[PDB]
């Protein structure tokens, strides 16, 4: 899957 | 800023330590009262020392003080907001018009910008400005880069979801292999790039690229301190199994992929499981990568929308 | 002892930012050069601001500066050493004699102390002092506690491996439920206590205790920001499946447990898988919890000894 | 399993 990361 | 002082007093008292037990050899009892009273800025060098006196983790102390960011910080709120708009697209228009112009102010804002583009694409909302800016934006941002930070891997990770692989491809290569860990949040993003890339690679049947990424992830396992994401290890391995199936053509490999996908369901990861299944279906039909209806994200956990 | 300054210059230059872009509104160009030259202590309030100017994560900056824990810090080296002695027991004697006396100096040292006791127990090395001090030690440490920190859950987590559950039981209850997250390292230890407890509970067939822990872990999933450990989610669920099998007695539950344990093998976690299998064997035979031959640990990853 | 943690 293509996941969106946000730290 | 944050009240690191109150926290220090809190921990000291809870553990029953006297002031003389902390400042002894570090500072005067006079100024210490000021630090603890949050009236005097505290230096990292000092907090570190108090952290050893108390016996409580240094980063934990910062967290307790409010470093529990992702919200306390300007850009932090913007990122959490992205999740909101994904559930309430009616809030796109106004907010985007706000972020869009300041997308190049900092690497943080650019990642936020890319998050919005994903909302627009998912809701077929028009964003003409995008296609007429990305190339230059990317040029501007990485043309002269040497070393990359966590936020960079985050950007590239979110960039892969709104831009054809052929374009992002060149930006990725220089960022690997990884040689050292710089925090869990850094280890999280560097793994996401590989996971997202490996997916697009296996999907579009670019088996040579797929192998590259499977090797890059495997490399991370040799760098003690990286701390691999369990969920990613499972997901990446399932892709690794599908990869093998597409080459060594052995039903076993495929069955393993299915078994892994299933485990996600058995452990309560319903949302991520549903997405996985939707993905296996498309690969089995040789469908190229196209933003699905199931949008997965990762803040403090692996979730869907 | 931490070049936070050099790092700041490094990041600023790499991103092509001028000094005026960072100190403008924060401090004079004069003192800033001192901070960056690592000749003037930098306050958390300041670094935080620079962190926003640069656009790079605040904690990442600290890590790059050397905050990569286990780096000196004193106690950090002692913990990494524990892993070494586990592979070279001949180094126990000397080192233990060193840590043992300073076990109550700080919560950090106590956890290190408990780590050593585990080595002694695993190599049948004698440690008479232990049985004659723990009770008092625990009394001394938690008798008057109110709030608990990550290191506490770490202590209790390692304590469960060297002391009968009946004794540690009382110290755990007050530590739960959890209501908020305080960093990933904190979320790691609080999950370990539940994982370890749930294991001993299911093994000794204390099904009421087992349910308690299964529920406490499930509660953590409702606290956004906790960030659960994938590997633990898998392991805990397998125990959850064995729990169900021992009650609602359905072969499906047992098969699920096996399936989960197998996934560990399929993804390369050979060491942890072998340990899991060894554990299922014991559960299927109704064997109570007893320190195995396979010793699992968790630093930056879930690993085994040998 | 009963694992030893060290942060």
């Amino acid at each position: 899957l293509v996941t969106l990361v946000f730290v | 800023m944050f009240k690191i002082g109150s926290v220090l007093k809190q921990i000291r008292q809870e553990l029953n330590y006297h002031q003389i037990d902390l400042y002894s050899g570090i500072m005067s009892k006079s100024v210490y009262i000021k630090v603890e009273a949050d009236s005097r800025p505290i230096s990292v060098e000092e907090l570190s020392k108090f952290s050893e006196r108390l016996g409580v983790n240094f980063f934990e102390i910062l967290n307790r003080a409010g470093m529990n960011t992702k919200s306390v910080n300007e850009t932090g709120k913007e990122k959490l907001l992205i999740s909101k708009i994904f559930t309430n697209p009616d809030l796109f228009d106004k907010n985007f018009q706000r972020i869009e112009p300041k997308r190049l102010t900092s690497l943080q804002y650019f990642s936020i910008y890319l998050g919005y583009i994903s909302i627009a694409h998912h809701y077929n909302i028009e964003v003409p400005t995008f296609n007429k800016t990305i190339t230059s934006d990317l040029k501007h941002l990485y043309d002269k880069r040497t070393t990359f930070f966590g936020i960079d891997y985050e950007i590239v990770s979110n960039l892969l979801n709104v831009l054809p692989y052929e374009e992002v491809s060149s930006i990725i290569k220089p960022m690997y292999p990884i040689v050292d860990s710089f925090g869990k949040d850094y280890d999280l993003t560097i793994q996401t790039v590989l996971k997202n890339a490996l997916t697009i690679s296996i999907m579009n049947r670019n088996l040579k690229e797929a192998q590259y990424y499977i090797n890059q992830f495997e490399h991370l396992k040799t760098i003690k301190n990286i701390s691999i994401n369990g969920y990613y290890d499972l997901e990446i391995n399932y892709l690794k199994q599908i990869y093998q199936f597409l080459t060594d053509k052995n039903i076993d490999s495929y069955l393993n992929a299915v078994n892994i996908i299933n485990i996600f369901k058995i452990i309560g990861k319903e949302d991520i499981h549903r997405s996985l299944v939707e993905e296996l279906t498309k690969i089995s039909a040789k469908e190229k990568f196209t933003p699905p209806k199931e949008v997965t994200m990762y803040y403090e956990n692996y979730v869907a929308i």
